[PDB]
RNA sequence: GGUGUAGUGGUAGGAGAGCGUUCUAAGGGCGUUGAAGGUCGAUCGUGAGGACGGCUGGAGCGCUUAGAAGUGAGAAUGCCG
RNA sequence: AUCCGGGAGUCAGACUGCGAGUGAUAAGAUCCGUAGUCGAAAGGGAAACAGCCCAGACCACCAGCUAAGGUCCCAAAAUAU
RNA sequence: UAGUGAACCAGUACCGUGAGGGAAAGGUGAAAAGCACCCCGGAAGGGGAGUGAAAUAGAUCCUGAAACCGUGUGCCUACAACAAGUCAAAGCUCGUUAAUGAGUGAUGGCGUGCCUUUUGUAGAAUGAACCGGCGAGUUACGAUUGCAUGCGAGGUUAAGUC
């Protein structure tokens, strides 16, 4: 048999450093604690990893498993995606570039 | 003629002589070639200071174990070269550590020679 | 690669010695004591392993200073602040802190991390009595 | 047993049933070698000799002919233009030991 | 003697390519040394 | 071709012999039972460099003799990404 | 060593010992003769040090003898007579 | 990044009132058979199920290096002055193109990067943020010398015709 369903979300418009903070608060914790943690952090990268955990839990339910109450978040990644590029007029004629970055967020949910 | 796969064979043969270097290295092809060169300087030097160092080590151990028998740190040399005994100082170091009986035998013959 | 004893950290047995200081000058006490604490006069060197011994020094109040130097060897300290030399000491330290006169052997050793380990095997007592009698020390004569 | 034996320019300790790493000998694999110069003989009652103790021959047999690893020796001199590149790899002979002095 | 050939001995030299690295003997200023108008591009005075 | 004696630091520079890239010709070869390229390896030669094996990869490429060159990169307050 | 040809670099040199000049018989000054080292020279000594004393590396080894300079402890060798 | 500046709707987009200047951008598979249907989600995006020899070939679609950014772990690190190496080396882990093995490294000796220009550099003279690609003694006509080849008191064609 198998365990550990996956779920990803590609090219999400958040900076990748500011989403590596929230994923440090989940690694190794059960699924019961993690949703409760993510509901009470007022960051933008809270309301995304919520949806990634809920989709991973739903994959594990409605494809393979039972025992929603015995699942543990064992791995979580943030990888960098394709950056947009724009400009901005600085003073005295010149200009300066501006990155606009994207991240790839994955969550793996083993049993225990 | 393009320059396809000629540079990379060089640069990766350089990097594989440069595994285990403190920092950037590993991954910089300009600053990993340099410490390979300086490592070759230190290899040239240090193949020729192995031989200096162990003379000093075995001399210090011969001095200690010779002073254990009352002989000074040098009169073993003069005493053995009058008695026509020509051991390397490596083997005198090993005998002076292990064979206390044989080292006292050699020390007594060196006492016997210069007792004229 | 061949055979010489690179001794290990837990093979060397150490001892405890007693060295008097009644009317011997500083240089020669410190010379013999500093040659002891590196593990010399034993055939089992490494230049790594602490093959030294333990030295206890008795009667530090009665150490000779030959000729002059009684009022003359001005030590010096500076304390990293402006106008901060303190030449407070002299040959006064024979009377007050005769333990401290732990400088003329701390100079004699290397300044590695073995010259900090091997310095902590001196126990210099100004009086004439151990507190360390439970470890059975021995005596060294000095005709050196 | 001890036999401090001059071989080549060097001196080695010798026991029975061991291997030595010796410079070349011009003897083929699996033949007999008799080392002649013996400085000290050990065991219990050591026999110190003014050089080459008389009546002391050390036998022995040769396993292989093989080499050390390479010794890369590159020289350069800074801010000028130089490259000397070499490589060196000496051969050596193992020696099994039989019958320290008969 | 057929298609798969030998020249005469000494019949054909190779070349000498100049400015290709400091161990052939002609890298870094190409057999011209330091500065001066024999070492610029197209320099050198007229004949005589 | 055993064996003697002697020699072997080096900038500008002079001289000699080799390594490697792409193409042409002739001969002999490999390849859907896996070619070129990429990655890893504790391998060989005095040098530049050459093999062998494991993974990836999906249509071409080596070897020998001679020839012809857009034939080798670490620096230009180099140019492009 | 000379002669006949093919091919170059170099025309800013330094300091030290010894003769002189200008200078104030001042300078790591300047300008000449004369020898060495550096330039184009790595190794040992003078604490560290291009030019000073000793000495010129084809390469390997956990062998041996000496130079200049040294031998109470950092640091190898006499607490020498 | 070659070859026309232009392999693609290029003298176009864009820049200057104007004369003028002027780019980047090729590749799924044989066949679109380009993922019906179910689940999470507002959607994007994903996990099954299928098409397919292969989907880690899913449209930014052959292969996919380097700088750069992450995850997990075998070894080490909180009295220590370190051009960051090399030489010596205890312990701990591992098992190769089989051999005088591989990783890591408590601790000790020694040790002022790379170029260019200079009588002299570690220089506080002068250059490089890093990685990748491109990027410099050639050809025609003459002259002279060495080597080789065929003739040799002789040698040899040119323009031009088939």
């Amino acid at each position: 048999q198998i365990t550990s369903a996956k779920a990803t979300a590609k090219t999400v418009r958040t900076s990748p450093r500011k989403a590596r903070l929230v994923i440090d608060l989940i690694r190794g914790k059960s699924v019961a604690d993690a949703i409760s943690i993510l509901k009470f952090t007022p960051n933008k990268s809270a309301g995304i990893i919520e949806k990634v955990l809920m989709s991973a839990v739903a994959n594990a339910e409605n494809n393979f498993d039972l025992d929603v109450e015995s699942l543990v978040v064992s791995e979580a990644f943030v990888n960098e995606g394709p950056t947009m590029k724009r400009f901005r007029p600085r003073a005295k004629g010149s200009a300066s570039p501006i990155n606009k970055r994207t991240s790839h967020i994955t969550v793996v949910v083993t049993e225990k | 003629v393009k320059g396809g796969t000629v540079t990379r064979k060089r640069r990766k043969k350089v990097l594989k002589l440069a595994k285990g270097y403190y920092g950037s290295k590993h991954t910089l092809f300009k600053s990993a070639k340099e410490q390979v060169m300086n490592s070759y300087y230190y290899a040239f030097r240090d193949r020729r200071q192995k031989k200096r160092d162990f003379r000093k080590l075995w001399i210090a151990r011969i001095n200690a174990a010779a002073r254990m028998n009352g002989l000074s740190y040098s009169k073993l040399m003069h005493g053995l070269k009058l008695a026509e005994i020509d051991i390397n100082r490596k083997m005198l170091a090993d005998l002076a550590v292990n064979d206390a009986a044989a080292f006292t035998a050699l020390a007594e013959q060196a006492k016997d020679a210069l007792s004229k | 690669m061949r055979t010489t004893y690179m001794a290990k950290a837990g093979e060397v047995e150490r001892k405890w010695y007693v060295v008097d200081a009644t009317d011997v000058p500083l240089g020669r006490l410190s010379a013999v004591v500093a040659s002891v604490l590196r593990g010399k006069n034993k055939p089992t060197f490494t230049p790594h392993v602490d093959t030294g011994d333990f030295v206890i020094v008795i009667n530090a109040d009665k150490v000779k200073l030959t000729g002059k130097k009684a009022t003359d060897k001005i030590y010096y300290r500076h304390s990293m602040y402006p106008g901060g030399l303190k030449s407070v000491t002299a040959g006064e330290l024979r009377d007050k802190n005769s333990r401290r006169l732990e400088t003329s052997v701390k100079g004699m050793l290397p300044k590695n991390t073995l010259g900090r380990k091997q310095f902590t095997k001196l126990n210099v007592y100004g009086g004439a009595e151990h507190p360390h009698a439970a470890q059975q020390p021995e005596v060294l004569d000095i005709t050196n | 047993m001890y036999a401090i034996i001059k071989t080549g320019g060097k001196q080695v300790k010798v026991e029975v049933g061991q291997a030595i790493y010796v410079e070349k000998l011009n003897v083929e694999a699996g033949e007999k070698v008799v080392f002649d110069e013996v400085i000290l003989v050990g065991g219990e009652s050591t026999k110190v000799g003014a050089p080459t103790v008389a009546g002391a021959t050390v036998e022995g047999t040769v396993e292989k002919h093989g080499k050390q690893k390479k010794v890369v020796t590159f020289q350069y001199k800074p801010k000028k233009h130089s490259h000397r590149k070499q490589g060196h790899r000496q051969p050596y002979t193992k020696v099994m030991i039989e019958a320290i002095n008969a | 003697m057929k298609l798969h050939l030998k020249p005469a001995e000494g019949s054909r030299q190779v070349r000498n390519r100049v400015g290709r690295g400091t161990s052939s003997g002609n890298g870094k200023t190409a057999g011209r040394g330091q500065k001066g108008q024999k070492a610029r591009s197209g320099g050198g005075v007229r004949l005589g």
